[PDB]
């Protein structure tokens, strides 16, 4: 880790997300600065170092390297960020759950460094390398996959996803599922929204060219291409993550009730989200 | 059964460790020795919740080390033949099924599971299932169990279950 | 020579008195939480750990008053503390599952008595 | 130990293994100082103590300001012919680095072996190499190293500086080529070390010829506060039929069979398990300052022996300062 690293400050890798909360939502502004996708445990770091040695650390400097207990694959010199979601297959008794690796974000793929590409790029690096460490021939391996990253400007696109399904040993009672992009679905316990655009920068959207455009909120100029200064590199992406918490008392589907009313429901996200939008 | 009990206990206290305050080095020494331990007659010690009496500290004679009586209130647990519990599914195998309570590590061998739930290691996780596919247990499941009996080894109880007669499964 | 069906119990486990899963959640954690303070001392045993989570997954009664009313409304029932214990952590759902799960219920309570007890803790269970 | 210097990777700077070249190098060094034992060649000074430090009143004496640094001898043996030897006699090909010839500027300096310390320095905010020369044992095989400290001094001077001074004037040289800075430390008289006081103590170096091996007259002084010492950090339960198996730290030097020490392990002391910990001394106990990635063994056993010698009877920062005055008048 150190070695892959490169002299980057341990500290980095120990922040804990800001919760999004009342008091902080004014921090997604401006809206299309911004990623999220939806969580199904908490965030580790994870490292390859050839065939099954697979370790996972949490962030902080006293805890230990553990070896990753999944029958699964990655080529050495793989440092990723991640967590490891479990996906329920069917529902109740038939109900069948297998774990699996979700890439948060990426900072080494087999010995290249890509932190410093912008989200969506490295993010691009991401999904190809998931095929390429991928085993379809071995049913018996546990899946890797990149999460499904949404535009924050699109957030209302993962709740058409969310569904109250009975789960293996809930008692009956119907639990919040988030479907992917296959027949599985895992229990969420909340949404990342991460900032791809770094400081002084900033996403607008010009509405006499139709298009998105970027703004040097220093030097006051405007361009529709992409500025190499205006890319969040990993650590800044990592730094200023948000964290949208979906535990009880939190409406997010509409078979939810009782909300809590000093708790973000959809609906207060997303009318803040298109007050600024425009 | 989860119970809340009290339990005597002796600790020897050699004069070395006597310090200033003694009483607390008693605490401490109990909370050290008997707090994850299992017996065969009492089952698994998971906790001490109230450490109630401290006996007279009996100096033995030849010996150095002084020797307390201790009376505590104890969160323990004892296997049970024939108690339904719930349970968490860690492995499933064509020979049986590794589940666990607690610390405790239960075994279902699938010749005392019924015809309905087959083995299928060709699901990607490999589980227990029917032709219905309606039951799925599988790995991280929260299921019921009836406990037949139990075996101690190494200070230590594992248990065997099974799912035979009727509402055993999946929750 | 034992036998939880009927409860044939050892003559140690006579005074044995029995915790629900959320009261031996909230103890556990307080001594996770008296753990956490009072220093130069060392993290619990791994049975502490696996005792802990295991009824942190498994519990039904989110609040101790939730634990009191269910203590208060059961201890008034001819039950034997195992019965009860077994009642309130599996709860079932209808009196044929309550006497199929434990068999020593036969016939100690009514069975419409018995129905109604089963929705007073499905009443009285947290839900999530 | 392929670390060449800690805390910046240097261009061209590369260790030899190759064993035809490496086998020369190391015995071209034993014999230029005509060094009896296995190892490194190079003179080893000591530590001031209450007794050593009668010794600036023996003779005469310069000083200069050690910094932490590297300890490496460089071999000048011809045109990319530059090596660098550790304290561990481990051996550095340096490429970009050039000495002119004082006499003729196009020919290069052959069979010369200088003494000195690879230190990091500070400016821009980013580290710029520096080698410091501070000794010169051989010149064109003349035994320069046999002559005095001060002869030595300016021969590095006019032999190995102004020369590469000269063909950097002309851009022969382009300073920026080469992998490090090349300077000579500066030494002063006896008298002249009440104005001066990274740079973490004192050197005190005698007029004669060079000696290798251990040097009781030439002294190195640390204010005692930075006195430490680097133990193996091995925590054990120790409780047999001790009622608290409370775990131990126990710190471990090179050379002893059992613990030398023991520390109170703190929550935070145990991850460094295995691991080299570097401690201070302050209440009659040891403490963790910092990790050391650079070493999977300990001090020498003598090594931390004398690391006490020096602790508990100790030449105090006021103690040497009035030394010096005195002789000063």
């Amino acid at each position: 880790f150190f070695e892959l690293i490169q002299g980057t400050e341990i500290d980095i890798f120990s922040y804990k997300p800001t919760l999004l909360t009342s008091k902080t939502l004014e921090k997604i502004r401006p809206v299309f600065d911004y990623r999220c996708m939806v969580s199904g445990s908490e965030q580790k770091f994870l490292i390859g170092l050839g065939k099954s040695q697979i370790y996972t650390w949490d962030g902080r400097q006293s805890d230990r390297w553990i070896k990753l207990d999944l029958k699964t694959e990655l080529p050495r010199d793989t440092l990723l960020s991640v967590e490891i979601v479990h996906e329920l297959k069917g529902e109740g008794k038939a109900q069948r759950k297998i774990s699996a690796i979700h890439i948060l974000d990426v900072l080494v793929l087999n010995g290249t460094d890509v932190r410093e590409q912008h989200f969506n790029q490295r993010i691009q690096l991401a999904e190809k390398f998931v095929k390429a460490v991928s085993k379809p021939s071995r049913p018996d391996m546990n899946p890797i996959r990149v999460k499904e990253v949404y535009r924050l400007e699109e957030m209302e696109k993962i709740f058409v996803r969310l569904e109250m399904k009975i789960i293996k040993g809930s008692s009956g009672t119907p639990k919040l599922s988030y479907t992917g992009r296959d027949d599985r679905h895992f229990v969420p316990m909340g949404l990342y929204i991460v900032r791809t655009v770094n400081e002084p920068w900033t996403m607008g959207f010009s509405k006499s060219f139709k298009k998105k455009f970027f703004y040097n909120k220093k030097t006051k100029d405007s361009t529709f291409d992409l500025p190499a200064d205006s890319i969040a590199p990993f650590h800044i992406c990592y730094y200023g993550r948000l964290f949208w918490e979906w535990g009880d008392g939190i409406r997010v589907h509409d078979s939810q009730k009782p909300q809590d009313q000093d708790k973000l429901s959809k609906e207060d996200v997303l009318s803040f989200i298109q007050m600024h939008r425009a | 059964m989860f119970y809340h009990i009290s339990l005597e206990h002796e600790i020897l206290l050699h004069p070395r460790y006597f310090g200033p305050n003694l009483l607390n080095t008693v605490k401490q020494k109990l909370f050290t020795e008997v707090e994850g331990t299992c017996t065969g007659k009492y089952g698994f010690v998971i906790a001490v919740t109230t450490i109630d009496n401290i006996g007279a500290g009996v100096i033995q004679p030849g010996r150095g080390f002084v020797l307390y009586p201790v009376k505590y209130k104890a969160i323990v647990f004892r296997p049970f033949k024939g108690e339904v519990v719930d349970a968490v599914v860690t492995q499933v195998n064509k020979v049986g099924l590794f589940t666990e309570i607690g610390p405790m590590s239960c075994f279902i061998s699938r010749h005392s599971i019924p015809s309905e739930m087959e083995f299928d290691p060709n699901s990607n996780p490999p589980c227990y299932k029917t032709m219905d596919e309606d039951i799925v247990i599988q790995q991280d499941d929260e299921i019921r169990l009836k406990i037949v009996g139990t075996r101690v080894d190494k200070n230590d109880i594992f248990a065997i279950g099974s799912l035979m007669d009727d509402y055993l499964g999946l929750v | 020579e034992e036998d939880a069906s009927q409860l044939i119990f050892p003559k140690e486990f006579e005074t044995a008195e029995t915790l629900l899963n959320s009261e031996v959640h909230m103890l556990l954690e307080h001594r996770k939480q008296q753990n956490e303070s009072a220093e130069d001392e060392q993290e619990l045993s791994e049975v502490f750990m696996k005792t802990l989570n295991y009824t942190a997954r498994f519990s039904r009664f989110k609040n101790r008053e939730t634990i009191a009313s269910v203590r208060s409304l059961l201890l008034q029932k001819k039950l034997h503390k195992f019965e009860l214990a077994c009642l309130a952590n599996l709860c079932p759902e209808t009196a044929e599952e309550s006497k199929a799960l434990i068999p020593s219920l036969e016939g100690r309570f009514e069975d419409e008595e018995l129905q109604q007890i089963l929705d007073d803790i499905q009443t009285k269970r947290s839900f999530q | 130990g392929a670390i060449f210097l800690e805390g910046v990777t240097v261009k061209g700077v590369t260790q030899v293994t190759t064993q035809p070249k490496l086998g020369e190098v190391q015995q071209k060094c034993h014999q230029f100082c005509g060094w009896e034992g296995s190892g490194f060649p190079g003179a080893q000074p000591v530590s001031m103590d209450k007794q050593n430090i009668k010794l600036l009143d023996l003779k005469p004496y310069k000083v200069s300001w050690k910094a932490d640094g590297t300890r490496y001898m460089m071999l000048i043996d011809g045109t990319n012919e530059v090596f660098m030897i550790d304290r561990d006699n481990s051996v550095f090909h340096v490429s970009n680095l050039e000495f002119p010839f004082r006499k003729d500027l196009r020919m290069h300096l052959s069979n010369t072996l200088l003494d000195g310390e690879m230190i990091i320095d500070r400016v821009n905010g980013q580290a710029v190499p520096r080698y410091l020369i501070y000794d010169i044992i051989k010149f064109n095989s003349q035994p320069v190293g046999d002559c005095d400290f001060n002869v030595r001094l300016q021969c590095i001077e006019r032999e190995i500086i102004s020369p590469r001074h000269e063909k950097m004037k002309t851009g022969l040289i382009d300073k920026t080529q080469e992998p490090f800075s090349v300077r000579n430390k500066p030494f002063f008289d006896i008298c002249t070390s009440r104005k001066l006081l990274e740079m973490d103590g004192l050197i005190f170096q005698p007029t004669g010829k060079y000696k290798p091996g251990r040097c009781d007259d030439i002294l190195k002084w640390k204010p005692p506060s930075l006195n430490s010492v680097d133990f193996r950090l091995k925590i054990t339960r120790m409780g047999g039929e001790g009622l608290l198996p409370q775990n131990v730290g126990l710190l471990y030097v090179g050379g002893y069979e059992r613990p030398f020490a023991q520390i109170k392990v703190t929550k935070e002391l145990k991850q460094y398990d295995n691991k080299i910990i570097e401690c201070k001394f302050e209440n009659n106990s040891w403490v963790f300052m910092r990790q050391r990635t650079d070493k999977s063994f300990p001090n020498a056993y003598n090594t931390a022996m004398a690391v006490c010698n020096s602790i508990s009877n100790p030449v105090t920062k006021e103690m040497l300062f009035e030394f010096i005055d005195r002789c000063t008048a």
